[PDB]
């Protein structure tokens, strides 16, 4: 199982709507596709638990939606700290929870 | 049906001895001359509520005591199966007519074995006082199917049980097969008693002190 | 509700690693750590992850014969080392866990490290 | 220890001395009677419950103690009448190579109530998603078996545990002497003076 995601950079103005979406070439069991991001060089930190909550301690403006296969993930408010390299995850599976390639949020 | 129950149903009360001494105890006993229930093949349902007096004339095999069956309660159940006689307190599933009927054995907190003794008429009493089961018995050769003898015989203790369950109904257990058989009951009563204990030490008769002015007397 | 690991360790191709990570803040429940692989420049990759209370660790099909992913209930701590260290090992090594609110866990692994540069030279 | 085999003793007499003067089990105190004293008591039902644990967790079979064992596998009650036995066998169950038969209950929902025995090896379900028993994340199979091996120390050890419970058919015994005949004695007969 394998996970591909889509546009490998989002090079688009701040301040506005932008669209993340993690397409699996197998379907996700229990719908267990949490995001993550990650600014380049230093710890990811979660975003997204169980392919649509809210983490604890993370504010608005994130957004996970959808089960199985289609996937997105909806950020709202584009600040200029939210140019940064966004995961996604499989940790339903049982090996290889397996992540993405990633994207860049690009100005 | 009923029957006189002319002078039995007496048993030795207190497991000492005593020699040609007339004795006097206040204790669940049998009252002389009452009508006991005479049951001729069925078994139907009787209270418990003191205490009982069975006899009969290998028919029947076991009884079953206890109060709310089909499970719910803990049941003592003594069934005498091929030279030894088994009791347990399992909270059996009773059956809608037992007779295979010791099926369903759960939670069993009391289990005991022990081995049975064989015209002849059988006599038991089975009380429950202080927690404590207790069976008294004898086994008498008669020569009459009409009535209960008029003769006098007192009941040893057989069996001790430490229970402690409630109880207010019995069951009785005969094995089917598919000749009828019959048997009498008659319920204890806390009267006083006056026993003659012989030079062997053995209850040759007795009076109760409630039943006419000659006996009180 | 911190995990501390250990710091960098400049190996050799032939030696072996031996990464540490400290959870401070609170003891092992049954939280369920994985553990990250970043090359620097490269995506972030799976190595394995340990059931904490259990000890059932389940590393990756690269990774299948030459990583130990151990850990101990004792001292709060959960450990990796990786075999042979190849020159294609030069990375950053974050441990993740999965927060458990006692009645209950959760299903992400929020809290993580801060990353050890496991350098082959 | 979470399949602990329960046995009803009744209907004896139970001679205790053959166990404390046995010198053979390392780890033995009693609660609620002192054991020299509960040779001459009567009881109605004793239960002798028996497992096998690892060295360490012996303290954990105690009344109002919290752990592992006595939360998830056997939980004594805190008014606990009757009394724990614990020997050292390594030279039976620590075999060579790993001894894996004996498990022990490490997830659960909730702690055990006293004297609760649980069979179940359902997929313990640690997060919010059930995943219908199959093995994976947030998916623990909770019998993780013990690895008993000679090799290990004194407290990885197994330690064969039985465990005494007392709530009128069960006890001691006695005598003294023999009968003594034609002389003014004291007898006591079955508890007549």
């Amino acid at each position: 199982i394998v996970l591909t995601q889509s546009p490998v950079t989002l090079s688009l103005s701040p301040g506005e709507r932008a669209t993340l979406s993690c397409r699996a070439s197998q379907s996700v069991r229990n719908s267990l596709l949490a995001w993550y991001q990650q600014k380049p060089g230093q710890a990811p930190r979660l975003l997204i638990y169980a392919a649509s909550s809210r983490a604890t301690g993370i504010p608005d403006r994130f957004s996970g939606s959808g089960s199985g296969t289609d996937f997105t993930l909806t950020i709202s408010r584009l600040e200029p700290e939210d140019f940064v390299v966004y995961y996604c995850q499989q940790h339903g599976s049982s090996p290889p929870w397996t992540f993405g390639q990633g994207t860049k949020v690009e100005f | 049906a009923y029957t006189n129950s002319f002078t039995r149903g007496v048993y030795y009360p207190d497991k000492v001895f005593r020699s040609s001494v007339l004795h006097s105890t206040q204790d669940l006993f049998l009252p002389f001359f009452s009508n006991v229930t005479w049951f001729h093949f069925d078994n139907p349902v009787l209270p418990f509520n003191d205490g009982v007096y069975f006899a009969s004339t290998n028919i029947i095999r076991g009884w079953i005591f206890g109060t709310t069956l089909d499970s719910k309660t803990q049941s003592l159940l003594i069934v005498n199966n091929a030279t030894n006689v088994v009791i347990k307190v399992c909270e059996f599933q009773f059956c809608n007519d037992p007779f295979g009927v010791y099926s369903s054995a759960n939670n069993c907190t009391f289990e005991y074995v022990s081995q049975p003794f064989l015209k002849n008429l059988r006599e038991f009493v089975f009380k429950n006082i202080d927690g404590y089961f207790k069976i008294y018995s004898k086994h008498t050769p008669i020569n009459l199917v009409r009535d209960l003898p008029q003769g006098f015989s007192a009941l040893e203790p057989l069996v001790d049980l430490p229970i402690g369950i409630n109880i207010t109904r019995f069951q009785t257990l005969l094995a089917l097969h598919r000749g009828a058989a019959a048997y009498y009951v008659g319920y204890l009563q806390p009267r006083t008693f006056l026993l003659k204990y012989n030079e062997n030490g053995t209850i040759t008769d007795a009076v109760d002190c409630a039943l006419d002015p000659l006996s009180e007397t | 509700m911190q995990l501390v690991q250990s710091g960098p360790e400049v190996k050799k191709p032939g030696t072996s690693v031996k990464v540490s990570c400290k959870a401070s803040g609170f003891t092992f429940t049954n939280s369920a750590m994985q553990w990250v692989r970043q090359a620097r420049g490269q995506r972030l990759e799976w190595v394995g992850w340990i059931v904490v209370a259990s000890g059932n660790a389940n590393s990756a099909r690269r990774f299948h014969d030459r990583v130990t992913i151990t850990s101990d209930m004792s001292t709060s701590t959960a450990y990796l080392e990786l075999s042979s260290l190849r020159s294609e090992d030069t990375a950053v090594y974050y441990c993740a866990l999965n927060h458990c609110s006692n009645t209950t866990c959760l299903d992400g692994f929020d809290i993580w490290g801060q990353g050890t540069m496991v350098s082959v030279s | 220890v979470y399949a602990w085999n329960r046995k009803r003793i009744s209907n004896c007499v139970a001679d205790y001395s053959v166990l404390y003067n046995s010198a053979s089990f390392s780890t033995f105190k009693c609660y609620g009677v002192s054991p020299t004293k509960l040779n001459d008591l009567c009881f109605t039902n004793v239960y002798a419950d028996s497992f096998v644990i690892r060295g360490d967790e012996v303290r954990q079979i105690a009344p109002g103690q919290t752990g592992k064992i006595a939360d998830y596998n056997y939980k004594l009650p805190d008014d606990f009448t009757g009394c724990v036995i614990a020997w050292n066998s390594n030279n039976l169950d620590s075999k060579v190579g790993g001894n894996y038969n004996y498990r022990y209950r490490l997830f659960r929902k909730s702690n055990l109530k006293p004297f609760e025995r649980d069979i179940s090896t359902e997929i313990y379900q640690a997060g919010s998603k059930p995943c219908n028993g199959v093995e994976g994340f947030n998916c623990y199979f909770p019998l993780q078996s013990y690895g008993f091996q000679p090799t290990n120390g004194v407290g990885y050890q197994p330690y064969r545990v039985v465990v005494l419970s007392f709530e009128a058919t069960v006890c001691g015994p006695k005598k003294s002497t023999n009968l003594v005949k034609n002389k003014c004695v004291n007898f006591n007969f079955n508890g007549l003076t």
